[PDB]
């Protein structure tokens, strides 16, 4: 997580709440990776909403 | 932006180096502890490395800012 | 049936077309298709620049700025050239790898790992007598400090040294011998891997669980043409990054100044391949110590068909030491790249000496204890 | 048979021999052996540099003081422990040979701690009497042979 | 196996290692091989 | 050509009457998991023996670097 | 030195077992068993052993590696159903290996060697 | 030492970094302007030549006449002499010194070396480049700089012998570009840095190409390999064994 | 599922002699297409910086 | 057996210890081992030379000249590989002869005769851009004459010969070209010459009667290794004759002028092993009409096996115009040195029209009157 | 005996020779290589 | 050849280091070599000078 959100934040020279989503969904996809087929969108979605109300 | 004549480069030197207050001090303290030298071999290059490593680091996006 | 009227089509359907092959190869068994393809690429980008270079002091390097600008294509042939040079030594090694983690020289497969040892020690004369072609600073002192080691033997060292110099100094017959000997070498080794590749086809290969495949066994051409072909894909997609977008990335720049004598660089550095033999001899501080310890690297490698017990993925310990193995060779990668330090040569020492170990006393004898285990 | 293998060991040896001379030194780069060193366009205080055998040679006219900073080294600080005068026919006319006994490496005039030749290679200094004081260096640097004419002139080599 | 293998399993003995007289006629060979180097180089004052 | 002694039945489908590429974008997650799993602890050992000994290294030269200052 | 390996051999008992355990987790998802990992081509005494059986006993042992090859390329384990009933300890060449290595000891004594080569092919 | 490897040169965000960037085609043409009349007094790129700066930097008919105002040694005439004439496109660009002796002995000793080659010569090129031109500053407490030398922390040793050449104006640019030394420095840089890769667009041009080219082969072949292997990777197999 | 029409297989795929002319003329078109796409972009980013920018800048 | 157990040793048993050869054979078997022994010898003394050539003009002569006397050992290098291309010659020309004689590209052998025809333009080609390396007058000229011959196929001329010579005319690219595929075709030399050599070991040699000789066939490695070292070395006295004697006999005097692209020579003439396709080539008043004749005799010399009836002695009308072919070849070897004469080119033409009379009418049709004699 | 004795003792008859057929096949092969060689060489527009 | 056409005529590729032991001593010939000037240098003004 602290790693893509920070490299986001470098890659798009300024601050918003688009580099947590993406931080949020990169987290969510590598936990939701091998398992059944409701999760593997869901962990993601959760993830990056927790980002998005984090911010 | 508007581009000068003269140079903004060294002003833009000098508006960096109160970011880099400690290296210009720790510079200080080894030119005032090899002033009473007498080998000739004291030196304090590594300091004034450090002191403009960080003012290059801090004004070096902001100097082609006004070049172009 | 029309493979049978003629000798050439027999071979080549028994040998390329018709061949059994184990069925559960995976992607480390591409290495050997990949080095072969780069000697090809290596074989003909260096046919076609040497229509262009001119192998004299006075026109070297200039021949080579003239290559590079007016001739049309040069860029592409040079860059590819010098950037080829080191995917076939990354291929090569990860190939050597491969066979370090399988235990693939085991019998009766020793003849094959001989010959890929003797490959491998001219594939290294040749790139190091090709560097020295573009007569840059690196290309001139590196050939300088290296062809100086000779003087480490006793009576007849020097004059061993000036035999191969031509002179009292490293000069124009230097580089005109270099390249005869450079144009030389790739044929030996396409000889040498033809040979190498007909020692492999008596037995076949070894599969990815280390048992018996004879049971299990499929059409060469069919199947593992495609296969080999995915591999060459990605290796000719890296192969364009580094010639179109990174093409000094690889290089020094040094080597872009002209060749002075009366003047060395601050760090004289080879090429990244041949750094952990580099970090190997500056380790020791002493220069026929240094030169046997390189030579007893090289007799390890060659001996390891008889003093090798232990292979793949049901043999654990040689399995979790081999890890260990590739950080200290890739430890002396780096250490080769670093200036001389008490820290550098106390762990350089550390890390040749951990590389003895692993060679000499791990795969003998932990490997007799894990066969022990197993089957005692 | 005996008779024969005495003449087929011979044409061997013969034919060996041929091929392996070709690549020893040829006349032109044997010629090139000996130069003549100029004395008279060098002032004190500088380095000039001459190619002899293809190797930089640092001649270097010495001062009085400079002779003395020389002299005044003992052998206790030097790895190799030779004196000036041993070193030098000559102690304002220092004829030395600028490559180091290390790994080949050709030292910089006018740098160093010890104000001599500064090998940047491996951080190898060099005092201005041309004998190791600091660095991977086991050797000292090489005094090549030469004599001084009437004309001032040194024959190198 | 056939190197280390074979002395760990025990195949290596006394009675299969090669005689004394064998080891003796066998090393006779590096007089060839110094008295070779010597007629190839010939870097003798032994002629005298 | 090594007769083998072996007694089974086998079974082939015609690769027309199959799809090519369609399962391999379900098997990706799994595959990638399987595979960190199982060269987990060598991939794991050499990035430990590795880093480490290039992080103490590296500062080990920095402080050589600082010790010659004056 | 006696009793030294008489404390120094439970040891060496605990180890091997816990390797085999291991091993024999890893061999039994393939369906494989601890004698199936040795190859006639890589040793010539395993190669005398594998004559000296009946017929049945090498037909299962080439049906045990096809499948596991078989396995292997299909990137699969074996069915759970299949997997808990899988005898990876389950010796059908020890006995014999163990007696052709005991024969070449005692010819190797006597000078002799063993009665057979390596495989060579073409 | 640190010393004797000089002051790092900070990441300066140069337009043409990117794979996807091209040259600026007007930064080269005013970087040449610098070379002309403060490099070239002492610097010599012999690798160059007229025809090279067509299509990237001038027309013909410029390059012409700038090729025009030079003199350029030629011969022997039929009565064996050398004769002087007008440079023209196929010409190298002229070199100060006939020879590296005078060109040290012009400059207290020291060599001024080929720019041709010095953006790709030099560790970290075009950025060593600009912060060597911009960064004559005042040494630290201990060193002293001998006479005919002058102190630089970014080059090596930190006693150059190369004095301050860049000044406020001192080039009048054709586009109504102010000339300040940073600007002058950046142009220079700019020209360097294509003249040590002047096939740079062209080469991630090909790039690209060939990039898009391997990726969809990729996927081909991956395509044609599943497909032959396919009978095999879904094969039935039953045996009597059970183990 | 999908499958290739009957009609068009025996007209361009039955034969190698009529198979390869149409490979040629669609390796020729998609040439021109990844020729059009790559020069596009790169003229699209980089506009303003090029030598033809310059030249017509100064008509 | 110790052979057995190494697959390199059971190979080179089988095919230079074991090989079962006819007891029979004369001294006129001897060509092939010659041959090998002329293209090793070409090859080292070659690889040796390229230690002290430079491929650029200007530089060239004045190489060949620090080669000639200042490289110790280097006259003898260089007049070593100048007559050993003519005794290379010669040696293969009197192997082609014997195969000519004796019928030996027939059935079962046909491959055998084509690789060697194949081996043979390799061969002068090869030759031809080797001599074009010192850059001498005939070098320079030769080269021009021949490559400007590309201007017959219409249409598609100019481009081609500008292609190859890299310019408008032949300079210094054309030479820097030249020095690389010179210095390239001598491996596949090497190569055709192993595929060569293996294609005949599938039948066996033929044997001076003209039969079956399956019947007595003796050992090669231990009766035929003598009998060839017998005719090395009556090539070797040859060859140090050659060498240390006339060294410049078998040359042209106008090489040693340095090449003057403004100034023609009087008389423009190949090596003498060229010299029958030269005179072919200039008896014929039209460049597409020669080239296409010489084309001809390549192409009937390919399609020998499959035209040609009739072999050694028991066939006797086929033998004695054998001797005619003979002095045919010989009398255009002689007129290709000669000035271009009304009289010189009708008899050139009348023996260019009775090489092809022999080579498409007497072999087929005599034949086939021999067989129908002497089995009908 | 593969060539012109094939056809001296009568073994090429009307029959065992290839048909009209074969031969258009054989025949079509021209147009691939006139098209490869214009794919590769491009001259458009060059006919007259 | 010194004393007719040496005033017209070259001999590049010929040294007077290979007239000794042919037909002059080694000191005959560095004598007759000291008779003549050549062009040397550049010097370290980047001057060519003449030499014996
Ligand atoms: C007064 C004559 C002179 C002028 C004009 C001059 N140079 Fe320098 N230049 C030198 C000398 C002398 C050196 C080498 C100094 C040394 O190596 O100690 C040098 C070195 C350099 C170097 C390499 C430094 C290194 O680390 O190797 C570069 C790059 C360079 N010059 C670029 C330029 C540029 C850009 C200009 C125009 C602004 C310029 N030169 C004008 C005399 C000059
Ligand atoms: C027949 C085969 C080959 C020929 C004719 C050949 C020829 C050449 C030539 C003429 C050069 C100098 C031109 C230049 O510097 O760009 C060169 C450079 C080089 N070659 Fe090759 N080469 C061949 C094969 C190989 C092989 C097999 C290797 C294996 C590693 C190799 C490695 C190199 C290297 C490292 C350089 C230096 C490149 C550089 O830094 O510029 N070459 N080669
Ligand atoms: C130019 C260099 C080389 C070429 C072209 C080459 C080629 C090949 C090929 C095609 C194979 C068969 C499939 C494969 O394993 O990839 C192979 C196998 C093998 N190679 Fe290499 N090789 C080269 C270098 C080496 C080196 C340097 C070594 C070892 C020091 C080596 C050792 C082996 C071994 C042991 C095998 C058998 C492995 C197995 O089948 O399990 N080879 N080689
Ligand atoms: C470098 C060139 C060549 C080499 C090394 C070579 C080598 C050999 C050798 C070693 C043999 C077996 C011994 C012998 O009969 O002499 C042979 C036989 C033969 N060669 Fe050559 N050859 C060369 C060129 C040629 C050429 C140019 C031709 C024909 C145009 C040719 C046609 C044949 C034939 C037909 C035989 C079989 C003769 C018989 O068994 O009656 N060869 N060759
Ligand atoms: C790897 C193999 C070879 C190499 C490296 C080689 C190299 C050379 C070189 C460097 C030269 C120019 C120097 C000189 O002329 O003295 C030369 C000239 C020549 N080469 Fe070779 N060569 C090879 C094989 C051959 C072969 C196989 C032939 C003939 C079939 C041949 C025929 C010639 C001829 C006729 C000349 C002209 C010699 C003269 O008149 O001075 N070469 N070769």
């Amino acid at each position: 997580f602290s790693f893509t959100d920070a490299t986001v934040e470098n890659m798009r020279g300024k601050h918003d709440m688009t580099s947590g989503m993406v931080a949020g969904a990169v987290t969510g996809f590598l936990f939701g990776m091998g398992r059944p087929m409701p999760q593997p969108v869901a962990w993601p979605l959760a993830f990056a909403g927790a980002a998005v109300a984090a911010d | 932006v508007e581009y000068t004549e003269d140079d903004p480069k060294p002003q833009i030197e000098e508006d960096c180096k109160p970011h880099c207050v400690k290296e210009w001090a720790a510079y200080k303290a080894c030119a005032e502890r090899i002033k009473d030298d007498t080998t000739g071999q004291a030196h304090c290059s590594g300091q004034y490395f450090d002191f403009w490593k960080c003012v290059d680091h801090c004004a070096a996006p902001k100097i082609f800012a006004h070049l172009k | 049936r029309m493979h049978n009227k003629i000798q050439l089509l027999s071979v080549l359907n028994t040998h390329l077309v018709a061949y059994p092959t184990p069925m559960n190869l995976n992607y480390s068994w591409n290495g050997g298709s990949l080095a072969g393809m780069m000697l090809a690429s290596q074989m003909l980008t260096g046919i076609l620049l040497a229509m262009h270079y001119v192998g004299h002091v006075d026109y070297a390097f200039a021949s080579v700025q003239h290559l590079m600008t007016d001739v049309p294509s040069g860029m592409i042939l040079r860059y590819a050239h010098a950037n080829g040079a080191s995917l076939f030594f990354i291929v090569v090694y990860l190939h050597v790898l491969r066979g370090m983690y399988y235990g693939s020289g085991a019998q009766p497969r020793e003849i094959v790992w001989i010959s890929g040892v003797v490959i491998l020690l001219v594939m290294i004369i040749t790139a190091f007598i090709g560097y020295v072609l573009p007569w840059g600073q690196m290309s001139f002192w590196g050939a300088t400090v290296i062809t100086s080691l000779a003087t480490a033997i006793p009576v007849v060292g020097k004059h061993i040294m000036y035999w191969l110099w031509g002179g009292f100094s490293v000069d124009n017959p230097t580089l005109n011998r270099f390249y005869s000997f450079h144009y030389t070498l790739p044929f030996i080794l396409a000889g040498l891997s033809v040979f190498h590749i007909a020692a492999l086809h008596q037995y076949g290969s070894t599969n990815p669980l280390g048992v018996n495949s004879q049971s299990s066994l499929i059409s060469f051409g069919s199947y593992f043409g495609a296969k080999d072909l995915v591999g060459a894909l990605f290796l000719a997609l890296v192969f364009s990054i580094l010639v179109f977008f990174y093409p000094d990335l690889l290089g020094h720049p040094d080597n872009l100044i002209p060749a002075n004598p009366y003047s060395t660089p601050q760090h004289i550095v080879p090429e990244w391949y041949f750094l952990w033999v580099y970090a190997i001899l500056r380790s020791i501080p002493n220069k026929a110590m240094g030169v046997l310890a390189i030579g007893l690297v090289f007799a390890s490698l060659f001996a390891m068909p008889f003093i090798g017990l232990g292979g793949g993925k049901f043999r654990i310990i040689t399995e979790w030491l081999y890890w260990t193995f590739l950080a200290d060779v890739l430890l002396l990668t780096w250490l080769g790249g670093n200036e001389i330090t008490p820290i550098t040569s106390f762990v350089g020492q550390c890390c040749t000496a951990y590389l003895f170990f692993y060679l000499l006393v791990c795969q003998p004898l932990v490997g007799y204890l894990e066969t022990q285990f197993a089957h005692g | 048979q005996t008779g024969g293998r005495f003449l087929y060991a011979s044409a061997a040896r013969l034919a060996v021999l041929k091929i392996v001379m070709s690549l020893s030194a040829a006349a032109d780069t044997m010629a090139l052996s000996s130069l003549e060193v100029d004395l008279s366009g060098v002032e004190e205080g500088t380095t000039i540099t001459v190619k002899w055998r293809g190797k930089p040679v640092f001649i270097r006219h010495r001062t009085d003081a400079e002779i003395a900073q020389s002299a005044e080294v003992a052998l206790s600080e030097l790895r190799d422990p030779q004196k000036d005068v041993d070193r030098a026919i000559n102690p304002k006319y220092l004829v030395v040979v600028g490559i180091c006994t290390h790994l080949g490496c050709v030292p910089i005039s006018g740098a160093g701690n010890y104000q001599g030749w500064f090998c940047p290679c491996h951080g190898s200094h060099y005092d201005i009497s041309g004998r190791i004081r600091e660095g991977p260096a086991p050797y000292n640097l090489e005094v090549p042979e030469y004599r001084f004419t009437e004309g001032q002139k040194v024959v190198i080599g | 196996p056939i190197g280390v293998w074979s002395v760990f399993q025990g195949y290596v003995t006394p009675a299969r290692l090669p005689s004394i007289q064998t080891l003796t006629r066998v090393g006779a060979w590096g007089g060839v091989v110094v008295v070779g180097g010597l007629y190839m180089v010939q870097p003798w004052d032994w002629l005298a | 050509r090594q007769n083998i002694p072996l007694r089974e039945i086998l079974y082939q489908l015609s690769p027309y009457q199959q799809d090519v590429i369609r399962q391999t974008f379900t098997n990706a997650p799994k595959t990638f998991l399987r595979f960190f799993k199982e060269k987990g602890v060598g991939l794991a050992t050499f990035g430990v023996l590795f880093f480490g000994i290039k992080g103490y290294t590296e500062h080990e030269m920095h402080q050589e670097r600082l010790a010659e200052r004056y | 030195t006696s009793l030294l390996k008489q404390v120094a051999l439970p040891v060496f008992n605990s180890l091997a077992t816990t390797y085999r355990s291991v091993v024999g987790a890893k061999l039994a998802k393939y369906g494989l068993r601890f004698d199936d990992l040795q190859d006639p081509l890589k040793d010539e005494d395993v190669a005398e052993a594998l004559r000296r059986l009946p017929p049945d006993v090498v037909v299962a042992r080439n049906c045990r590696l096809r499948r596991a090859l078989d396995l292997s390329c299909k990137h699969e384990a074996l069915p759970k159903d299949l997997l808990e009933k899988q005898t990876p300890e389950l010796s059908y060449l020890q006995d014999v290996l163990n007696e052709v290595r005991a024969e070449r000891r005692e010819r190797a004594q006597l000078g002799a060697p063993a009665p057979y080569t390596r495989i060579y092919y073409d | 030492n640190e010393a004797a490897d000089g002051l790092h040169a900070p990441h300066y965000p140069w337009g043409h970094e990117g794979v996807l960037d091209s040259y600026d085609h007007a930064a080269i043409r005013r970087g040449h302007k610098v070379y002309q009349q403060v490099c070239a007094a002492c610097h010599s790129m012999q690798y160059l030549h007229w025809r090279q700066l067509v299509g990237v930097c001038y027309t013909e008919e410029e390059a012409k006449a700038l090729a025009a105002e030079t003199e350029v040694e030629d011969g022997p005439n039929d009565e064996g002499e050398m004769f002087t004439r007008e440079g023209r496109l196929f010409d190298a660009f002229p070199s100060p010194y006939a020879n590296e002796q005078a060109a040290r002995y012009a400059n207290g000793g020291a060599y001024p070396p080929d720019l041709t080659l010095i953006s790709g010569g030099r560790h970290n090129g075009p950025n060593y480049i600009f912060s060597l031109l911009t960064g004559y500053r005042d040494p630290p407490a201990g060193i002293s700089i001998r006479e005919g030398l002058y102190y630089n922390p970014y080059f090596p040793g930190g006693a150059i012998a190369m004095p301050k050449m860049l000044v406020d104006g001192g080039v009048e640019y054709e586009d109504g570009t102010p000339a300040s030394a940073s600007q002058q420095a950046k142009d220079i840089t700019t020209f360097l840095a294509w003249a040590s890769y002047p096939y740079q667009d062209e080469m991630r041009v090909m790039g690209i190409k060939a990039c898009l080219m391997i990726s969809i082969l990729i996927g081909f072949a991956a395509y044609s390999k599943r497909l032959r292997w396919a009978p095999i990777k879904s094969q039935r197999i039953v045996m009597d064994v059970v183990n | 599922v999908m499958r290739l029409s009957e009609a068009l297989y025996q007209t361009f795929f039955k034969r190698s002699t009529v198979y390869i002319p149409m490979l040629l003329v669609g390796a020729y078109f998609s040439n021109e297409a990844i020729d059009y796409a790559v020069d596009k972009m790169w003229t699209t980013r980089n506009k303003g910086k090029l030598f033809s920018d310059i030249i017509a800048e100064r008509t």
